[PDB]
């Protein structure tokens, strides 16, 4: 706050910060369990009262909760109505696009452990769903390529991507082959 | 002692308790100046005749260390690793301008800057003697390994240790800007207060400084940048362990090392220096090889490697940068030449500083009165050296305590042509002693220099000319110097007028016609003209580029000479200008011809300079010629001549540009500058009455416009952009 | 497979006819040896050419070599042609042995024979008395070209402006067949 | 912070800065007891894995006598302990699940914990306070040798009668029942009381045993054993402290103990390239003979142990005669035989010592390495009939003790041959990433503990090796970089709370470090002003005039590895001439001229929330001395932008005094 404005203001809001503290509920882990409200935040930030709660908590985006639903299968109804409607002229590319980035490199790190033993275990039997799934929601990816190209920019470092590039060159087949014709050739 | 200069209204703010300085400089341009005042932005001063500094605002905080790579700028900008190298090469070097090449480091600590980039040179003066040099004995070349060379090239980086950790630096950009950096922590760990000393023989870096001298173990990592497709794969190589000497002495035990500088030299050099407590011992420990003495076991493998002592000292000591940023190696028998070869200064903050020569670091000269690296091989310090907020110091470049003039003839001489093969600019005008030294000096030189060129004369004109007149400025010889200069911007006139032409098909080289044209009458260039070739001699329609603003030049300097012959008698050996050699005279001559050939071709030709010629062009040439015929080989010179110059048509103006340059006479005593307040003791347009444009000067007379507003003479703006005759440091003043 | 290696010499001698023959000699230098300038990727197929640049000795404290195209993709060479600066004896002859060099690492690394080309542009009819002094190589203009046509089999055409100097005269010297006489005015070649 | 880097030093130095911290807050004594107890019970559940806990049940313990000195001392005559003690613990009982937890860990802390309360009762009235703890107990309803606070409490009496036997064939049981079972003399140690005693006449008695000459193989063989425990158990204690027992070896006087192995053998320092020469003294002469006699011959019956110091020389000629001149190539692996088996326990000392060596030289064959491991390996089960008693028990002990040192060399190496073989490893070490940057405090330490506001114990290790691996100046930069962005009250208020502990044991070097660089910078520059208008300020001035009056007073602070690589030299460039002397007048000047008026809006109000924050009781700043000293001028132009001019109304009870009372009279 300004500087004519010393530890008055500060004083102030910290005496009112209990009353924000009487509207919290906790540490928000996870509650999504179904995949036929509770966790439906606009844009990174859910909540509603317009004092001054504890701990970015409740500021900060809510990443976590996204990725344990994002990794469900059938989740994409859940995704939509949790913050999309008819994306097709709503949609324009907001953050769920970093937020979807994040989960394929996330994968990727994941694989890059001998992808459970050279796909001998259920590792690459997730991963291929995880990666399906996301192709499926994946309508308004490559709009605002820089997305796509995000992907590369985050990979270049740590370069632990020589075992798992397979499995992305498949999930750009199982985009492209269907969405050749589509888009044109050069995004 | 010389150029001492002083910040106007700037103090240290004494509540602030201090803080860290070092700047340093191979090339010219010579200043950083990290410097305390009431973060803090670096400061640039080009040392002929700068006094007026420019200090662009610091990107980072605390800027700890610099060390520019080589002649091209080029900053280094560390302590916290933000903001990093950038060329200037805008209008000037008056504006740095940062750009777009840092590296990054989280709170980092970078105290190194390095990277050496090409091969050494050797210098063989000990057996030269000047007699036999020919320029290949006096100045060879060792073959050195570059740095990770792709194919060809070796491009260069800025790998450097941090001392939060001791991880590494990267970051070599070629061709594209791009980063490519990585970092290795030089086995997981360790505090260092290091200096680095930088390449051996082959492509490695090696490098080791940690704690402190009481327990002072330095593990010499010794790193491969031999990269990947685009992965520094540097390594962690682990050499042997050395301590200061300080402690297996039982007489003291304080030795607390801060600066412990080890130079490029990396395979006998460590020059760990203590800094102890009142005093401060400083020694220069060995990097020889050696084998393991198995023994003593019993009755009944040479690779390893050791450090071991070469000598020290007993006394105080601050501060100290380098030992000569070339030198030669063992045999040398020059005893008398105390000329600085194998030498290293440093300083006292208690009382005055100390020069010592290498490897045995015995004694020099003391030379009574932060940061001192030596300007060049010649001894000229640099006096940060805190009292105060003070400025630069300097010193006696020539380390002679016995006087002998052909010695030191023989020294100034070989340092001139070192300045001249490097291509460094020269300092050494310090150095040179009374004018006794000065003709005699640059006669045997450029005479030396003809002689074993054998065909280098061809290459090094452009700059033996100014070397020349630069000797020959230091005095009443000012004469002698004006006259290499406007030799110079003629011959760079004449052979940039050739190569312009795009002429038709020809025998050979029709260009050369133009100098074949010797064998040719004296009057009447009309005949000439026709007798030697005129058709193919029109490249452009558009002639209306250089011929009336460029080709004046010319046209008014053929009068200014013509006029100067019968005033001998004026209080001047050449009055203005001579130029009896005839050489130049014929050059003058072909321009003369091409020039009547273009305004034969367009009608913007050289002006008759008033009107009423009746033919100017063909009286100035009649007398270039009538001048030029007893002056072509071995002749006497003017009878008529002098009678016809003496006439004067009602055309002939005066009062033409003549560029010269300002000196910088600090004669033997004392100077006392300051940072600004400058103390009192080039014809393409270039000069309205008053300046209204960008007027981007140059280091000795240029003072030309940056964009020059033309649209097809842009050849003379490429070959003026870059470096210059011996003021490539073009600098912009404002208006 | 289109193994070329530019070398570009008139950079400071003459600045602005540098573009009146790029536009008449940028087919040559991509629509011969691909389909056009495109956004396009490169590896070892062999398709990548390099082009090392030089300036005059008097603008040359310490920068001489600027040799710097590995691979170029095609596409990025083009890029940065045009993004090279604009800064008599231009050193012709050390600007030329690291363009040997790059050959001689080039039929050593492409092992597993690519019609080698090379342009000399050079705008003034320059000349290095010395041979190198400033790489592993030293061999005089002569002895330079000498190698560099009878080693490789190399066209070693010399693209100079509308001028017709002494220097083609002393250049076409290559004895195998090699082409190095031809200015070419009219529509473009393959290889001359 | 005082629990886990130090355990000694009890005389009053965490007493004097718990009362300081106590007046300068909110000062119950309930509170301030419930504290205590709570950073007392923190530890010893989540910090300890192995032999730490042993550590943290004597700190524990420790603690009540301290609590006892400090009301005996602290407070007089205004609820002598009687009531607020209660009250805490009542303020503490309320509290059961970390009770529970804290019985959890220990799996028999219940009972512990019963006699601990009853235990604490030298301070407490057993009239009803009993009643209490039985009332409590009542609330534990759920509800094997023996407990190990239990078995801390009976071997606390131990320490009395050690060995108070100073006479030839000693017990060897003495020594039997504590080779075996765990290590109470740690535990004793930690009671401030025993180490600085026990190390003495432990150390004495190796120096005594030079026993002359002895004709008894048995006596030998008993001479033997006794110097080789002794031994390991001083060189164990070393290598768990360290600087206690060598202070405590060489605190006054001149004597000639065996300082070669506890001087520059083995530390947290590597002393190690400037060893071999002038401090590995090697003489050849009547040494490297008979060393080299024993050796080979492959016999401790004529007793002589000087050779323990001169065998750096035997491995100096083994280590190139085996891996360099090539006629002994397995005759060394034969030889290392007759010194690691039984009978000798100088196999540390060597193993140290070329360790030293090793980090020293190249190394790059490696031959060393295959010596080491053949020398720590646990390969001979006693195969020569060395009568030792404690074939297993010291064998361990020295292979335990090995593993203690050689631990960052083998890291610049292949991995360790694994000579320990015990339960669980050190638990303190680096945890330091490979190739990351140093500023992760801000990334995860400081951003943690933030919220995570009792310090965490396994941190505070992080937070010295940062310490000391980067530098005070930009550490303490960097923290306050990363506290000027909290805007919010009680963070800050959190922050500086926990920044005034985290620089202990530090505290006068990064105190002046830190006011004397940051406090000019922030208030000289331009760009330092836009953090300071933050409510941040207050607290950052808070903390500076907290670390001021902790600093001024004159009490040791000598932390463990701090004690040494803080000595260096600095004029400071500017009562007495000190610097923490100077660094404070110079904050009170820089304070004066920020009064300087015409242009301030930041550090006018910066410098107005200092001078309240100065405004406490306790206040030994405002040196003020009788001749010219600014700041009672200051403090009047101060008054000129009540009771803070009656802060330094009368000091000195000089005329100085009727200046401020006349400008408060204004």
């Amino acid at each position: 706050p300004h500087w004519l404005l010393g530890n008055l203001v500060s004083d102030f809001v910290d005496t009112f910060r209990p009353t924000a503290r009487i509207n919290s509920i906790c540490g928000r882990c996870s509650l999504l369990p179904v995949v036929n409200w509770k966790l439906d935040p606009a844009t990174l930030r859910f909540p509603l009262k317009g004092l001054l709660p504890y701990d970015k908590d409740l500021f900060e985006p809510q990443t976590a909760l996204l990725r344990y639903v994002l990794e469900q299968p059938y989740s994409r109804d859940m995704v939509c109505n949790m913050l999309g409607l008819n994306k097709q002229h709503k949609q324009r590319c907001p953050v769920l696009e970093d937020q979807l980035v994040d989960l394929v490199v996330y994968a990727m790190e994941r694989s890059e452990t001998e992808e459970k033993f050279d796909d001998g275990g259920t590792s690459q039997l997730l991963w291929q769903h995880l990666s399906s799934q996301l192709i499926f929601f994946v309508l308004f990816q490559f709009a605002s390529f820089p997305h796509m190209v995000l992907s590369l920019h985050q990979k270049l470092a740590g370069r632990g991507l020589i075992k798992g590039r397979d499995h992305l060159m498949w999930v750009l087949l199982q985009f492209i082959s269907g969405s050749i014709q589509k888009n044109a050739l050069a995004d | 002692l010389a150029y001492v200069c002083e910040w106007e209204k700037w103090a240290k703010s004494t509540y602030c308790p201090s803080l860290p300085l070092a700047c340093a400089w191979s090339c010219r341009n010579l200043i950083a100046f990290t410097t305390d005042l009431r973060t803090h932005m670096i400061h640039i001063l080009d040392t002929e005749h700068p006094w007026e500094v420019h200090s662009v605002s610091s990107g980072h905080s605390e800027a700890i260390t610099c060390l520019e790579w080589d002649q091209s700028g080029s900053r280094l900008l560390s302590a916290d690793a933000d903001g990093q190298i950038k060329c200037w090469s805008m209008a000037d070097h008056l504006a740095n301008s940062w750009e777009s090449s840092v590296g990054s480091q989280v709170e980092g600590d970078p105290i190194v800057a390095l990277s050496w980039l090409h091969n050494g040179v050797k210098l063989a003066l000990h057996v030269e003697k000047s007699g036999a040099s020919s320029f290949g004995e006096k100045f060879s070349r060792v073959k050195f390994s570059p740095s990770l060379t792709l194919f060809g090239k070796p491009m260069e980086g800025w790998i450097a240790v941090t001392v939060s950790g001791l991880v590494t630096v990267s970051l070599l950009k070629p061709s594209g800007q791009v980063l490519t950096s990585t970092e290795s922590l030089c086995r997981l760990r360790g505090r260092v207060a290091l200096a680095d000393i930088a390449f051996t023989g082959g492509g490695n870096i090696v490098v080791a400084a940690a704690d402190g001298s009481s327990a002072s173990p330095v593990k010499f990592y010794k790193v491969c940048v031999s990269v990947v497709s685009e992965k520094c794969r540097i390594d962690t190589e682990i050499l042997p362990s050395l301590f200061m000497r300080c402690t297996t002495d039982p007489n003291r035990k304080d030795r607390f090392p801060a600066i412990t500088h080890l130079k490029f030299l990396a395979r006998d050099m460590s020059e760990q220096v203590l800094l102890c407590a009142t005093s401060s011992l400083v020694e220069c420990w060995s990097l020889r090889k050696e084998g393991l003495p198995v023994n003593n076991i019993f009755q009944q493998q040479p690779m390893i490697l050791k450090w071991r002592i070469l000598s020290a000292t007993n006394d105080l000591d601050r501060v100290s940068a380098v030992a000569l940023p070339t030198n030669t190696d063992l045999k040398v028998a020059s005893d008398t030449q105390f000329y600085p070869g194998l030498g290293l200064a440093l300083a006292f903050q208690d009382g005055s500083v100390h020069m010592v020569h290498r490897l045995s670091l015995q004694t020099m000269a003391v030379f009574y009165s932060k940061a001192m690296q030596l300007s060049w091989t010649s001894l000229a310090l640099v006096g940060i050296d805190n009292h105060g907020k003070l400025s630069m110091l300097r010193i006696s470049p020539s380390l002679g305590h016995p006087l002998e003039p052909k010695l030191a003839l023989q020294h100034l001489l070989f340092l001139l042509e070192y300045c001249m093969v490097t291509g460094y600019d020269w300092w050494d005008i310090l150095l040179h002693v009374q004018p006794g030294m000065v003709q005699s000096l640059v006669e045997r030189l450029h005479e030396e220099y003809t002689r074993q060129k054998p065909a280098l004369q061809q290459v090094l004109s452009t700059r033996i000319l100014a070397m020349k007149a630069s000797l020959c400025k230091l005095s009443r010889v000012c004469d002698y110097h004006t006259k290499l200069f406007l030799m110079a911007i003629t011959s760079t006139l004449k052979s940039l007028l050739r190569p312009h032409f795009l002429n038709t098909p020809d025998k050979s080289p029709g260009d050369r016609l133009a100098e074949i044209c010797a064998k040719i009458t004296d009057v009447d260039i009309d005949k000439v003209m026709i007798n030697l070739k005129t058709e193919e001699f029109v490249l452009d329609m558009n002639t209306l580029q250089a011929l009336q603003q460029l080709l004046q030049w010319v046209g008014d300097f053929v009068l200014y000479l013509l006029v100067s012959l019968p005033n001998q008698g004026s209080p001047l050996r050449p009055g203005h200008s001579f130029l009896r050699d005839g050489t130049s005279l014929g050059m003058l001559r072909e321009l003369m011809v091409v020039i009547r050939i273009w305004g034969l071709l367009k009608p913007s030709c050289l002006p008759v300079y008033t009107a009423t010629s009746d033919d100017s062009m063909s009286l100035l040439f009649r007398l270039l010629t009538k001048l030029w015929i007893c002056c072509r080989d071995e002749g006497a010179a003017s009878p008529a001549s002098d009678g016809l110059v003496s006439r004067l048509q009602p055309k002939q103006p005066l009062r033409l540009r003549f560029g010269r340059a300002p000196t910088l006479p600090s004669s033997t005593s004392t100077l006392q500058l300051d940072g600004l307040t400058r103390a009192p003791g080039l014809h393409l347009g270039a000069y309205p009455t008053e300046e209204c444009k960008a007027c981007t000067r140059c280091g000795c007379v240029t003072m030309l416009k940056s964009p020059n507003k033309t649209t097809a003479v842009t050849q003379w703006e490429q070959r003026w952009i870059k470096n210059c005759l011996c003021g490539g440091l073009w600098r912009r003043v404002p208006l | 497979v289109a193994d070329v290696v530019f070398v570009i010499e008139g950079t400071a001698n003459l600045g602005p006819y540098f573009e009146e023959l790029r536009k008449h000699y940028l087919l040559p230098a991509i629509e011969y040896f691909n389909g056009g300038p495109p956004d396009f990727g490169g590896d070892y197929g062999g398709t990548q050419y390099s082009l090392v640049v030089f300036n005059t000795v008097d603008c040359a404290p310490e920068s001489y070599v600027q040799c710097h195209a590995p691979t170029s993709s095609a596409y990025e060479f083009v890029t940065w042609l045009d993004g090279i600066k604009f800064m008599s004896c231009s050193l012709i002859a050390e600007g030329l042995s690291t363009a040997l060099q790059l050959f001689d690492d080039f039929k050593k690394m492409r092992e597993q024979q690519t019609h080698r080309v090379c342009l000399l542009i050079c705008n003034s009819p320059p000349y290095l008395l010395p041979a190198v002094e400033s790489t592993t190589y030293s061999g005089c203009t002569t002895e330079s070209l000498v190698q560099k046509i009878g080693e490789r089999g190399i066209h070693f055409s010399i693209v100079s402006p509308r001028k017709l100097p002494a220097l083609r005269l002393l250049f076409e010297k290559a004895a195998p067949p090699a082409l190095l006489e031809p200015l070419q005015q009219p529509a473009d070649v393959s290889q001359d | 912070l005082e629990g886990t880097m130090n355990l000694t030093g009890e005389m009053q130095p965490l007493v004097e800065q718990l009362m300081m911290v106590k007046r300068m807050q909110h000062i119950p004594t309930p509170l301030f007891v419930l504290e205590i107890w709570k950073a007392c019970f923190v530890g010893l559940i989540e910090s300890p894995e192995g032999t730490q806990e042993l550590k943290w049940t004597a700190f524990t313990y420790l603690k009540i006598p301290q609590v006892l000195v400090k009301l005996k001392k602290y407070f007089h005559g205004e609820k002598d302990f009687t009531e607020d003690v209660n009250c805490a613990f009542e303020f503490l009982l309320k509290l059961t699940p970390l009770l529970d937890k804290a019985d959890q860990r220990c799996n028999c802390d219940c009972t512990n914990f019963l006699l601990q309360e009853c235990n604490k009762q030298g301070l407490l009235s057993e009239v009803n306070f009993a009643s209490l703890v039985g009332k409590r107990t009542a609330d534990r309803d759920p509800q094997i040798l023996r407990a190990e606070p239990t078995v801390t409490n009976i071997l606390k009496t131990m320490d009395a009668d050690h060995s108070k036997s100073p006479e030839g064939l000693l017990g060897v049981l003495g020594h039997m029942l504590s080779g075996k079972s765990l290590d109470l003399l740690l535990a004793a140690a930690a009671a401030t009381g025993k180490l600085k005693s026990f190390a003495r006449k432990f150390i004495n008695l190796n120096e005594f045993t030079t026993h002359g000459s002895g004709e008894s193989t048995k006596t030998a063989s008993v001479r033997a054993l006794l110097f080789d425990i002794s031994f390991l158990m001083l060189c164990h204690v070393a290598q768990t402290y360290g600087s206690e027992v060598i202070l405590s070896e060489s605190s006054s006087g001149e004597e000639v103990p065996f300082f070669e192995t506890w001087m520059q053998t083995c530390m947290p320092e590597e002393g190690k390239i400037l060893n071999p020469d002038h401090p590995c003294f090697r003489p050849d002469s009547t040494k490297v003979e008979s060393l080299v006699a024993l050796l080979n011959n492959s016999k401790l019956v004529q007793m002589k142990w000087h050779e323990a110091c001169l065998s750096i020389s035997a491995a100096i000629l083994e280590i190139l005669n085996a891996w360099e001149n090539g006629v002994l190539a397995f005759e060394s692996i034969q030889k290392i035989t007759d010194n690691i088996k039984g009978k000798v326990c100088s196999l540390a000392v060597c193993a140290v010592a070329w360790l030293v060596a090793h980090v020293r030289m190249l190394g790059l064959d490696e031959r060393e390495k295959s010596l080491q491991m053949i020398r720590q390996l646990a390969g001979p089960l006693y195969s020569e009939n060395t009568l030792q008693f404690y074939n297993e028990r010291v064998v361990i002990m020295n292979s335990i003790l090995e593993h203690m040192c050689a631990d960052v060399l083998q890291q610049t190496a292949t991995q360790i041959k694994f000579p320990s073989t015990g339960v669980d490893t050190m638990p303190y070490w680096n945890l330091l990433p490979p190739k990351r940057p140093i500023k992760e405090v801000l990334t995860d330490i400081f951003a943690k503990v933030l919220e995570k506001g009792w310090v965490d114990s396994r941190s505070i290790h992080i937070l010295d090796t940062l310490l000391h691996m980067g530098g005070v100046y930009w550490f303490c930069n960097n923290l306050i970089k990363e506290l000027l962005k909290e805007t919010r009250k009680e963070h800050t208020l959190r922050a500086v709370q926990l920044l005034y502990s985290i620089f202990c044991l530090d505290m006068q070097q990064v105190t002046l470090v830190l006011l004397g660089h940051i406090l000019p910078g922030l208030l000289t520059d331009s760009s330092k002003w836009h953090s300071l208008m933050d409510p941040p300020g207050t607290a950052l001035a808070k903390l500076a005039v907290w670390c001021a009056l902790s600093s001024y007073s004159s009490h040791k602070g000598q932390a463990s590895s701090r004690q040494k690589k803080r000595h260096r030299e600095d004029i400071e460039d500017y009562n007495m001439r000190d610097p923490l002397n100077r660094v404070l007048a110079n904050l009170f000047l820089l304070i004066s001229s920020i009064l300087g008026s015409r242009t301030a809006g930041p550090h006018t109000q910066f410098v107005q929330w200092f001078m309240e924050e100065c405004v406490g009781c306790l206040e030994q700043d405002s040196r003020g001395s009788i001749l010219q000293f600014m700041p009672f001028t200051t403090v009047s132009e101060l008054v000129k932008v009540s009771p803070k001019v009656v802060l330094a109304i009368t000091d000195l009870s000089l005329p100085l005094g009727r200046q401020v009372a006349a400008k408060a009279i204004a």
